[PDB]
DNA sequence: TATAATGGGAGCCTCTGATGCA
DNA sequence: TGCATCAGAGCCCAAAAT
């Protein structure tokens, strides 16, 4: 049952969710990797808060 | 040539400017024709009044100001710009504590101007900002679906500017408000208004058992501070209930100005229904430190009244177009523009905090940026702004006049019921029954009647003639439908001797219902039948006599009437058709009286009264949004004296000043050996002989050329392994040049892009060992006509970078345009239609000599089936082939109006005087009648068809007066055996041609994610084998047909490698392999955390991944 | 072997684990200048695969008679593109997180 | 989306027998372009398949032999016609291609119903079944003439109507 | 109507049989370059070019006429499969 | 149907009712590992209680129960094509936990994955059909006989 | 349920 | 006379007698002459062929 | 021999509603409401409208323009339903063995005369043809063997052997019954109604049911 | 890296199934 | 235990999208 509960949580690759230069050298890409930033950035950030002992709050 | 125009109604006043709902709207929205202090405050300007003052130092608005356009329409469209103003404020900064003022005109960007003809120019495209219908603002009562006896009140101010409320007493008997989705005791809210117990008893005392419900102790005893912080504590929970916290919400959600918006339409509707006056648009006021009610009170005593069953109080009809009001051009645009505005606001604010408290100017307080990008917005991307329809006149002119029930603040089309997309008896004059869209958006997207306009509260009216005693007025007035729901008001065509009603029993309409009625209970009476139906429907006649389904597609087929090169106005008009071509704009005319100086293919000079010399330029072959060629034809020659108003040149699709939008041929009504089948149409090869149907169409091309990472891209003659063949018709610089014909794979630019860099493969490495030549860095990337394109190059436009007026977007070295034009004939698969509804696919192009042909040698143009008519009961076409052979005899064309026309004596009448001509003719050429014609006529009086005993001539006399001929079949010489109906056609070429839809791909581009082939016949695209096709499939047990089309044909890329590989080799195609998307879907779930594993028999891993995602 | 069934089961940390080529450090996509991905984002070539075939980022093995080779300098496996499509990465998170299809679907199999 | 498809404005065909479509052959030659490459060197039209694509690829480097050719690759074989909605099984039928000059595919007259055809502009899309299972699949389950009576009713489906009716009637 | 496909339908429990049977046979034919066919010359189907008649280059139009000689034997089990295919190439070479 | 002048075979409403009647609710266990109130496919209930009974076990009370084609479409065994048809999270995570294994029966799940369906020439029925001329076939008789 | 007015 | 439920029948009932390759025949050739005769057989409409009875 | 009514009469095109509205009156015509307008259109099209008559007729036309457009959505959803129900079901062997068979009645219990009377004709020929009978029928002389196809001509016969007072209802094979798992057998489920003959194994009868039910969908009602 | 500064902002259908109250 | 209320689930196809 815990496995519904994520620690790991898996990466798609990149070529389902691509950066492509399209015609007029203007580069268009998919959504997912907006979310996965957005992730990531709140990850980091909480690995730091933590290793300066930050208050509960 | 002669025309004979029927009917006897006379309408006493002309149809309204066409486009003025949209002219008129936006000249209101920007008044920059105003001096400033003149200014209402309305559109632009109630924007600027409502977003200022920005209290945080203070920043006050004094009046705006709009330039002139940098660039004229013409030059817009040819540079790809918006065609624009440049908008300016003159805005105050003030400090409040040190009494400082400076005062500067920042430049707040451009605002789009609309073009004479009601349009706008967007980036080059030509658009339209089509009307919105929506719920008018107000306070309406509505039965409660759930208990009968009860009925919800419902506050409804301007979108976007005020919550709704609804009003309902709940079964425990206590009247409940509902805001922003919560409900509470009204009681509550009374209490902080404040009002009193005695003043809440005394007044809605006499409605015996609610105004209990309405009673709560509890809430008297507190004072006016306690129950707003109670209301606060109710509406936003976990808000610390800070008293001046309590008291801006509260304000915001009902006395703010700014936040809270009912109409103006919304004012007037709340006073009208209540029976009271309002102080201004909020349901309630803060004046002298407290709250005073406006609106709640005399709600909720009309709310009482209605469940008591008071005498007076009615549910009102919410389809009623009195309770349905129109946002035009204006006004969308200046949401849009209070939205951009209350951004830029949020940033004055922003900024009035950071920076040096003490040194600040309006300049350095002011980012436009939010502005304009939500005028840019609202133009470019929102629902409401169309790229133009301008296939014809016409077209653009519909558009313009169109009315949307979709877009912001709006229906979604599965949230859209049978109730909106009704004709509701109050469309009448106003909204046309007939013109609306066949398919999902029936009933939602209208179209304005022609007599109607949209008054300054948004509300659609329709003009009727006052009638005193028995006397018809000349004085219109124009009504709403509440103000014509209180007349009695008599039909257009109730007979008239002088202004005097002659009859003795009339038939009227009181709100709505039929009524026979005497002369003396006549209030008013219609201005015409026109005014019932929209313009295009306008433009069928005899529409009285076609089944109103048909009608609906003929009014919409004629906005995809294609400009001929030949182009006639019809033999039968409805007399709308000189109209349409001015209020288009396509035609050109005379200013004043005058003398024409000059006469040119591009021009024309005309010497008016005044002395002065007026040239006007031509249009000449110009490219429309869809393609279709808009070109002006001069119409007078030098020395002629032209009056005002008098034709200079006739537009695309005009003859004469007419509107023509097609061809009048001569039909015959017959079906012709299947090529007639199930609607087709049989056409003869004398129409292409003579150019009838023939349209010109240009394409534009576009290439730029840009800065890379790997070097230049450069348009150059100059391209690696071409032939001097292959750049025959390309000038030095590559482009090619100016009347050459371009066929599908030809060069139009050529390019080179350098090589992205690559290790060439060893087979490369050998190839090029063996020839002996140097790969080249760069690669062909020319640009070429697609299949089933190509023409004569018109036009190149070549604009670099660093050469004087252009600069390109970033990176951008140089763009070349190439406009390709083509002379179309008319072929087999384009699509023809009449005004009534009939349309057919062209199936068969006969030679001259199988067509039918009457006696004296004639072929017909056309045959149209007749089993087309007796299911779709379009009788209009054939009273229109009746008459139109009368005219093509008599050599004249008719105007017979709408529901006044041509009637069946009169046709008669005019048919017996053309066969006349079409026989006496030959009487005297010396020829009688004819053994075939002996034999037609045999079979005719066995049909009962003429009368026996009279002579032959007699016979065909009868049978011609029926509209019906003796006709030779080409093929054998021998008649039809029967009499046939024969006459002239008005029929027009649509849009939709096969050139333009054939398609078809072998291989071609595939997708990035699902590796599939893409759609659409621009992208070489393959066809879409759904979800339905499979059942299909499945259901004829195809199975490895089916399994073609999931793999090899698809995203199976090692299979559709192999495929195309035996193909070409000649071995049968190799089984297939696992699609692409399905890894792709494998791998989805991988993300999701989910472990999907393919298993074997024997329930063991199977890699579909080859090893390749596997440590 | 021939495939007869299609399996469907949750995944445990360890297997999203043994999916992953790498963990994903860094929100970066792309170099804004090289237009190469930068090291440890969501487009790593160390992680997800070469962007061209048998040719390693910084170009040092270019053919495929280094197949399974990483190269010391730039970290990326010589093999097929392709892979870029396949191979998953993976974020380790510092507070474990709910999967919300086992918490808002009624009713909640968490729950 | 697949491959070995295209689609066009649909007009009636009288003389078609009830096996037959009009074919554009524009469509055609791209249709079944990888046969026609390999029949175009089989005669002598092109070296090879690399030399007969780019022949092709100009319309105005098309000779009169690879008419001939095609007129060789397509015969025996049938392609699918589609009309959208696809309500039933016979929203897809199979025919004999006859290959026509124009841009328009010619539909037989008995199959208007079943598909719910008709000439005021419909159009429908053309496919090409690769494989001899495929093509056997089509000729055999998939042929108009072979499918006769409705799946639904066991009634005639491809029956006369309209003007053929009229016709017998009078 | 493809010729004689009442009686092909005759031949078999299930039409789906039958286009399993059409569509092997067509396959064996071309793989076997129509050289190991049961038809006799003038039974061959014919393709009508500019020249004049040449050989149907359809393997399912030959395949069809074949089945409707009664010189194809069809069913489950027949031969080992492998079997099949080296007996076919050493009577036909590819 | 019949008010519009359709003529439609009752045989196919039939095959649809009939899948609208493919569930049972259980009313006792039995001698079972089945719950009160489960639902299961009445062809399994019907196999289980031939087991018990052959087995000399009390068998399984059930019920009939009625759903329609929207519930039974999402009720059937096959996940792939369950979570094709609608609710594909609900689907899915049901499928995902209980380890589900997609046994490919019917034709859905074999078009999502680019499979031969399980009819008309994909039925195992006429799949494996082998033909062969009389030439080669007495052929091969000879080369059989001469072991 | 909304996480700004919690942190709030 | 022969009309569409006449000549639904005859489909229906050569597809039982004669089978599928004969019945298509039949249909073509119910077709061509459909056709033939429609178009010579003098079918029309004229305003005067919608016939209001003296009992309206 | 006039135009409309041979066409009309022939099914070329046409009905007498519509020839009606042609040479006739145009009638009764509704409100938005649904409610009839007292008045009602004396006018044909040959006669032609008057503009009132035109716009009292709009509001029907509309409506009925309005259904139409709503329906093939909700057709189409249900045909989507219907697809995935039935999909797996294939003709997946030539008989189960089930005993078990519906009983298609020949008469149905008239309310108003009480007593029963004949099914119509078309309504027993939907439940009859091509069905394999269950039971041994005689009738009239004739016997209907167990494991018959019934022809249309065996329906015929025995819709007069019920007019004769011979037989009330016929056991039949049927999906209903059917033993088959994962789909049903030729037996229960008879002809492929498309060639009038026994179906073939493997035919994808799921689909072809959905596809039936669904295809005359955009005609019913809303 | 230093005057003091301390709680946000937008908002408008039908059926089915679980859940929270008589 | 029996009944409202609400959250979440769905709502034709292909073409095209300038
Ligand atoms: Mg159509
Ligand atoms: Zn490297
Ligand atoms: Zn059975």
């Amino acid at each position: 049952p815990e496995w519904m509960i994520l620690e790991a949580v898996p990466v798609l690759p990149p070529d389902l969710r691509p950066m492509v230069q399209v015609d007029g050298g203007r580069f268009a890409t998919s959504d997912l990797n907006d979310l996965y930033r957005r992730l990531i950035n709140r990850n980091n950030r909480l690995k730091k808060l933590l290793a300066q002992g930050a208050p509960e709050i | 040539m002669e025309i004979k125009r029927f009917g006897r109604i006379r309408e006493v006043i002309p149809l309204p400017p066409l486009t003025e709902i949209q002219v008129e709207s936006y000249r209101r929205a920007l008044q920059a024709d105003v001096p400033p202090e003149k200014r209402e405050n309305v559109g632009i300007q109630a924007a600027f009044r409502e977003t200022f003052p920005i209290e945080e130092l203070v920043l006050d608005f004094l009046e705006y100001r709009l330039g002139e356009p940098p660039f004229p329409q013409d030059e817009c469209r040819e540079k790809d710009l918006t065609y624009q103003a440049p908008l300016y404020a003159r805005l105050q900064l003030i400090h409040k504590d040190t009494g400082l003022i400076k005062e500067d005109e920042v430049f707040l960007g451009h605002i789009p101007l609309m073009t004479e003809d009601g349009s706008f120019i967007i980036n080059g495209a030509d658009r339209v900002i089509v009307s919105q219908i929506h719920r008018s603002p107000g306070v309406y009562f509505t039965p409660d679906p759930a208990r009968p006896g009860r009925y919800i009140a419902s506050i409804i101010p301007l979108p976007k500017r005020g919550p709704w409320i609804d009003l309902e007493v709940e079964p425990n008997g206590v009247v409940s408000m509902k805001v922003n989705k919560r409900k509470f005791p009204l009681v509550l809210l009374l209490r902080v208004l404040g009002y009193d117990q005695e003043t809440l008893a005394r007044e809605l005392g006499a409605y015996g058992e609610l105004v209990q419900g309405l009673m709560d102790e509890s809430v008297f005893a507190m004072r006016p501070e306690e129950a707003l912080i109670r209301l606060f504590t109710l509406l936003r929970p976990g808000d610390p209930p800070k008293r001046d916290k309590a008291v801006a919400y509260v304000y915001g959600l009902i006395a703010d100005p700014r936040r809270y918006d009912l109409g103006e339409a919304g004012r007037y509707k709340a006073e009208e229904k209540l029976g009271i006056r309002l102080s201004g648009r909020t349901l309630a006021r803060f004046e002298d430190g407290e709250f005073k009610d406006e609106v709640f009170l005399p709600t909720l005593r009309y709310l009482f009244a209605l469940t008591a069953g008071v005498p007076g109080h009615e549910v009102d009809d919410i389809d009623h177009l009195g309770n349905r009001r129109i946002r035009t051009v204006g006004e969308l645009m200046t949401d849009q523009f209070r939205v951009g505005l209350a951004r830029l606001a949020r940033g004055v604010r922003e900024r009035m905090l950071m920076g040096s408290e003490d040194s600040l100017t309006p300049a350095k307080l002011v980012n436009s940026r939010p502005l304009e990008a939500a005028i840019r917005e609202f133009f470019s991307r929102s629902q409401l702004s169309q790229f133009k329809d301008e296939t014809n006149p016409l077209s653009s002119l519909r558009h313009k006049r169109r009315i949307s029930a979709l877009g912001p603040g709006g229906l979604t089309r599965e949230r859209a019921g049978f109730d909106v997309r009704d004709v509701h008896r109050t469309h009448y004059g106003r909204i046309c029954p007939v013109e609306t869209p066949e398919g999902a958006n029936i009933g939602l997207i209208t179209s304005l009647a022609a007599y109607a306009r949209v008054d300054e509260l948004g509300f659609i009216r329709t003009p009727y003639r006052r009638v005193v005693g028995g006397v018809v007025t000349d004085e219109v007035v124009y009504m709403t439908a509440t103000e014509e729901d209180r007349y009695t008001i008599a039909q257009a065509n109730t007979p008239l001797e002088g202004n005097r009603i002659a009859a003795e029993r009339v038939v009227a309409r009181r709100k709505g219902e039929p009524v026979i009625v005497s002369p003396e209970e006549v209030e008013f009476m219609d201005v015409s039948p026109k005014q019932v139906f929209s313009v295009n429907t306008n433009l069928i006649p005899f529409l009285e006599h076609d089944d109103a389904n048909r009608a609906l597609m003929g009014s919409n087929m004629q906005t995809q009437a294609v400009p001929l090169i030949r182009a006639q106005a019809p033999v039968v008009m409805t007399g709308l058709e000189e109209r349409v071509v001015r209020d288009s704009l396509a035609a050109l005319y005379a200013e004043e009286d005058g003398e024409v100086a000059k006469v040119d293919g591009n021009r024309i000079v005309v010497r008016y009264e005044d002395g002065r010399l007026v040239e006007y330029p031509l249009r000449r072959f110009y490219r429309s949004n869809q393609g279709t060629a808009l070109d002006q034809r001069p119409r007078v020659v030098v020395g002629q004296r032209v009056r005002k108003g008098d034709l200079l040149a006739d537009g695309p699709a005009s003859e004469n000043g007419f509107l023509a939008l097609g061809q009048n041929v001569l039909v015959a009504i017959m079906p012709f050996d299947g090529y007639n089948f199930e609607d087709a149409i049989v056409i003869s090869e004398e129409l292409l002989k003579r150019d009838f149907y023939t349209s010109i169409h240009i394409e534009r091309y576009e290439i730029e050329a840009r800065d890379t990472k790997l070097g230049p891209e450069r348009i150059t003659r100059d391209i690696p392994h071409l032939s001097e063949a292959a750049l025959r018709d390309l000038d030095e610089e590559g482009v090619v040049r100016i009347g050459a014909e371009v066929k599908p794979g030809d060069i139009l630019v050529g390019r080179t892009s350098f090589k992205g860099e690559s290790e060439p493969t060893p087979e490369e490495r050998l190839l090029r060992s063996i020839f002996g030549e140097k790969a080249r860095d760069v690669k062909d990337t020319s640009l070429r006509v697609p299949p089933g394109e190509g023409g004569i190059v018109v036009r190149t436009v070549r604009l670099r970078r660093g050469d004087p007026g252009v600069e390109l977007k970033p990176g951008v070295r140089e763009v070349v345009r190439v406009y390709v034009a083509q002379k179309r004939k008319l072929q087999v698969g384009d699509k023809l239609a009449n005004r009534h509804g009939n349309k057919g696919v062209v199936a068969k192009i006969l030679p001259v000599e199988d067509m039918p042909h009457l006696p004296d040698g004639t072929p017909v143009d056309v045959i149209l089936n007749p089993l087309g008519v007796p299911s779709r009961m379009n009788l209009g076409q054939i009273l229109e082939t009746h008459l139109g052979l009368a005219g093509y005899f008599l050599g004249q064309r008719y105007i017979s109006p709408i529901f006044d026309g041509a009637k069946e004596p009169e046709i008669k009448e005019l048919l017996a005087q053309a066969f006349e001509v079409y026989f006496g003719k030959r009487k005297g050429e010396g020829f009688g009648v004819d053994k075939r014609e002996v034999e037609v006529l045999r079979r005719a009086e066995k049909l009962g068809l003429v009368t026996p005993g009279k002579t032959p001539e007699e016979q065909l006399k009868e049978l011609f007066l029926q509209g019906k001929v003796v006709l030779y079949d080409g093929r054998t010489g021998e008649p039809i055996e029967g009499p046939i109906v024969v006459g002239q056609m008005f029929i027009m070429k649509l849009y939709h041609m096969v050139e333009d839809k054939m398609h078809a791909r072998s291989t071609g581009p595939y997708s990035l994610i699902t590796q599939q082939p893409l759609g659409g016949k621009a992208q070489f695209g393959g066809q879409r084998f759904g979800e339905m096709e499979v059942w299909a499939l499945e259901a004829y047990g195809a199975a490895h047909t089916l399994q073609e089309m999931l793999t090899l044909k698809s995203d199976d890329i090692e299979g559709r490698n192999a495929a195309y590989e035996a193909i070409i080799k000649g071995e049968d195609v190799p089984e297939p392999s696992v699609p692409e998307s399905f890894r792709v879907l494998v791998k989805e779930l991988q993300a999701l955390a989910l472990d999907v594993q393919t298993l074997d028999e024997k329930d063991n891993p199977v890699d579909i991944f080859e090893g390749l995602a596997s440590k | 072997k021939e495939v007869r069934k299609v399996r469907i089961a949750l995944a445990s940390p360890e297997k999203i684990r043994s999916w992953s080529y790498g963990e994903v450090e860094k929100p970066e996509t792309i170099n804004y200048r090289t237009l190469k991905p930068e090291r440890d984002g969501l487009f790593d070539e160390r992680i997800f695969g070469p962007i061209k075939d048998y040719e390693c980022a910084c170009g040092k093995y270019k053919r495929q008679r280094f197949e399974g080779k990483v190269c010391e300098r730039c970290g990326v496996e010589v093999t097929k593109s392709i892979v870029r499509r396949y191979r998953m990465g993976h974020i380790e998170l510092a507070t474990p997180a709910a999967h919300i299809w086992f918490v808002k679907d009624v009713p909640s199999k968490i729950g | 989306r697949v491959d070995y498809s295209g689609r066009s404005v649909i007009v009636v065909g009288p003389q078609l027998k009830l096996h037959q479509c009009g074919l554009p052959k524009r469509m055609a030659l791209e249709l079944f372009k990888p046969f026609l490459l390999k029949k175009m060197e089989e005669k002598g039209i092109a070296p090879n398949v690399k030399a007969a694509r780019r022949m092709l690829e100009r319309q105005r480097d098309i000779k009169d032999e690879v008419w001939d050719a095609l007129e060789e690759v397509i015969h025996g074989k049938v392609v699918l016609l589609n009309r959208a909605p696809t309500l039933h099984r016979l929203g897809i039928q199979a025919f004999q291609p006859v290959l026509v000059e124009g841009q328009s595919i010619q539909l037989h007259p008995l199959v208007c119903e079943a598909f719910n055809a008709d000439f005021d502009g419909d159009q429908m899309a053309v496919h090409v079944p690769l494989s001899s299972f495929a093509q056997a699949e089509a000729r055999i389950q998939m042929l108009s003439a072979h499918n006769l009576l409705s799946p639904a009713s066991g009634e005639p489906l491809a029956k006369p109507s309209r003007d053929i009716i009229l016709g017998l009637y009078y | 109507a493809e010729p004689g496909i009442d009686k092909l339908f005759g031949m078999v429990d299930s039409k789906y049989r039958l286009t399993v049977v059409v569509a092997k046979r067509a396959q064996q034919l071309l793989r076997h370059g129509f050289k190991n066919t049961v038809l006799e010359p003038e039974e061959r189907p014919k393709m009508q070019t500019l020249e004049g008649l040449f050989d149907d280059p359809n393997a399912v139009t030959w395949a069809m006429k074949e089945l409707l000689t009664g010189r194809l034997v069809f069913g489950e089990n027949l031969v080992p499969e492998d079997r099949l295919q080296k007996e076919m190439e050493r009577l036909y070479p590819v | 149907y019949r008010a519009q002048g359709v003529k439609l075979h009752d045989k196919h409403i039939e095959i649809v009712v009939r899948q609208m009647m493919k569930y049972v609710e259980v009313t006792d266990p039995g001698d079972s590992r089945l719950l009160e109130g489960q639902v299961l496919e009445k062809w399994d209930v019907e196999a289980l209680n031939e087991r018990l009974i052959a087995e000399g076990k009390t068998p399984v009370a059930w019920k009939p129960l009625l759903m329609g084609v929207t519930k039974s479409a999402l009720s059937t065994k096959s996940w792939l094509s369950a979570a094709s048809f609608q609710n594909t999270t609900h689907v899915l995570t049901e499928a995902a936990i209980a380890g589900k294994k997609d046994e490919l029966i019917g034709l859905k799940e074999n078009v999502i994955l680019g499979r031969l369906i399980p009819a008309g020439t994909g039925s195992d029925f006429v799949r494996f059909t082998q033909v062969v001329d009389q030439k080669t076939l007495k052929a091969i008789e000879e080369a059989r006989k001469e072991a | 349920s909304d996480p700004v007015r919690q942190y709030l | 006379p022969q009309e569409k439920n006449s000549l639904k029948d005859l489909v229906y009932q050569a597809f039982l007698r004669l089978g599928m390759e004969k019945t298509a025949r039949l249909l073509d050739a119910l077709k061509y002459y459909g056709f033939t005769f429609s178009t010579t057989s003098g079918i029309t409409i004229g305003i005067d062929d919608a016939v209001i009875p003296e009992e309206k | 021999f006039n135009p409309l009514y041979v066409m009309a009469q022939s099914g070329a095109r046409g009905n007498p509603q519509q020839i009606r509205q042609l040479c006739g009156l145009r009638g009764l015509m509704q409100k938005p409401s649904g409610e009839t307008f007292e008045v009602p259109v004396r006018s044909s099209f040959r006669e032609g409208l008057t503009v009132l008559e035109y716009f009292i007729s709009s509001h029907g036309a509309r409506k009925g323009g309005a259904d139409t457009a709503l329906r093939t959505a909700d057709s189409g959803y249900l045909t989507r339903k219907l697809v995935d129900v039935t999909h797996e079901i294939v003709v997946r062997e030539a008989d189960c063995g089930t005993t078990n068979y519906i009983s298609v009645p020949l008469f149905q219990p008239d309310e108003v005369t009480r007593s029963l009377r004949l099914r119509k004709r078309a309504d027993i020929e939907a439940g009859l043809y091509g069905r394999v009978l269950a039971r041994e029928v005689e009738v009239l002389g004739v016997r209907l063997e167990e494991g018959r196809y019934l022809s249309m001509d065996d329906v015929h016969l025995l819709i007069k052997a019920a007019e004769a007072g011979e037989i009330q209802e016929v056991p039949v094979r049927s999906p209903l019954t059917c033993q088959t798992r994962y789909g049903v057998c030729q037996k229960c489920y008879g002809y492929d109604l498309s060639m009038a003959r026994p179906v073939s194994i493997g035919e994808a009868v799921g689909i072809v049911a959905a596809q039936s039910i669904g295809e005359p969908g955009t005609q019913l009602t809303m």
